[PDB]
């Protein structure tokens, strides 16, 4: 089977605040699903994706490996009031289906998040110690 | 009062675990720190596949943790500037069976996933903070330089014991052992000609 299931990850600021879930699903057919949603609220920008275990930890202004994206939901919601005068809040649903291809197992997750007062990348790998 | 000592890049504390081992379900590190420099180790723990790693790196903070199968890093940033500005920031890192924790001044995240495993949080192998040996580079440390600047409050601490490592070497331990020479203060880091 796997290492893991029930991802979660919670990232914090006053400005924006990020909740993540992802999960598993093995087809028995040589392929498995990673299903990710997560939600924001606030301003600034959140990502959240599959890596290899390669993947460089950096900042980066932008947007071998058998796990690719098959769909992508994004609904986005914007408030529009100026604070002093401008101002705005955001809220953000996403919902994300990557299929991987069994052979190779070793998944990362990478999250990347950028708000006004802070930013902050994360690579976790759940099961790298099976790796090496 | 606080428990304070400046790092000038050739001095680190060393704290000996391996007449001592370390284990438990759960874990936490605190310090504060303050620097002027991009680049430098600020404590590492755990020669074992378990460890933490906590760093700057080009005035981030970096986080790597191997936490038994998997492991976590991360880079945490101000906005609009650094952490290397001269001014006190505040770290704070928990690790249990299923969560890590990191928290660096306004920022928090708290990520975590189903394990289904038996896993021991601990290490052997000497507790570094400031730096660490030359020839001696450790398990998931990101930075090979010693840390330049002020740490405050280091604490490790989990289920069994409580370690106040900047206690210990400012006041003393046969465990505790300080190499090359440091001022258990927070010197003017403009100045540390």
């Amino acid at each position: 089977d796997f290492g893991w299931g029930d991802f979660h990850s919670n990232i914090k600021t006053v400005k924006l605040n990020l909740l993540i879930t992802g999960k598993i699903v093995d087809h028995g057919d040589g392929t498995f699903s990673v299903y990710f949603r997560h939600d924001s609220t606030g301003q600034g920008d959140v990502s959240v994706s599959l890596v290899p275990p390669t993947k460089i930890v950096e900042f980066d202004l932008a947007q071998s490996f058998n796990c690719r994206i098959e769909y992508e939901k994004v609904d986005k919601a914007t408030k529009n009031t100026l604070c002093n005068y401008t101002c705005y809040q955001e809220q953000t649903q996403s919902h994300v289906s990557w299929l991987c291809s069994k052979p190779f197992k070793v998944i990362c997750i990478y999250i990347s998040f950028y708000s006004t007062d802070y930013k902050l990348v994360q690579k976790v790998c759940p099961d790298y110690n099976y790796h090496s | 009062d606080a428990s304070i000592a400046t790092f000038k890049g050739s001095e680190y504390f060393a704290y000996d675990l391996s007449q001592n081992p370390i284990q438990s379900s759960s874990d936490e590190i605190t310090l504060s720190f303050k620097t002027l420099q991009r680049n430098g180790l600020m404590l590492h723990t755990g020669k074992s596949a378990d460890y933490v790693n906590l760093a700057l790196k080009n005035g981030a903070v970096s986080l790597v943790i191997n936490l038994g199968s998997g492991a976590f890093e991360a880079l945490v940033e101000p906005v609009n500037g650094k952490f290397n500005d001269n001014a006190w920031h505040d770290v704070k890192v928990t690790r249990n069976l299923r969560q890590v924790t990191i928290s660096v001044d306004g920022i928090l995240t708290t990520t975590g996933y189903t394990q289904e495993d038996y896993t021991m949080l601990g290490s052997d192998d000497f507790f570094y903070v400031g730096g660490s040996p030359s020839t001696a580079d450790l398990p998931g440390s990101p930075v090979s330089n010693n840390f330049m600047g002020c740490l405050k409050e280091v604490v490790y601490k989990n289920n069994d014991v409580r370690l106040e490592l900047s206690r210990l070497a400012k006041q003393g331990d046969p465990k505790m052992k300080i190499h090359g020479v440091v001022a258990f203060k927070c010197a003017a880091l403009e100045v540390l000609f």
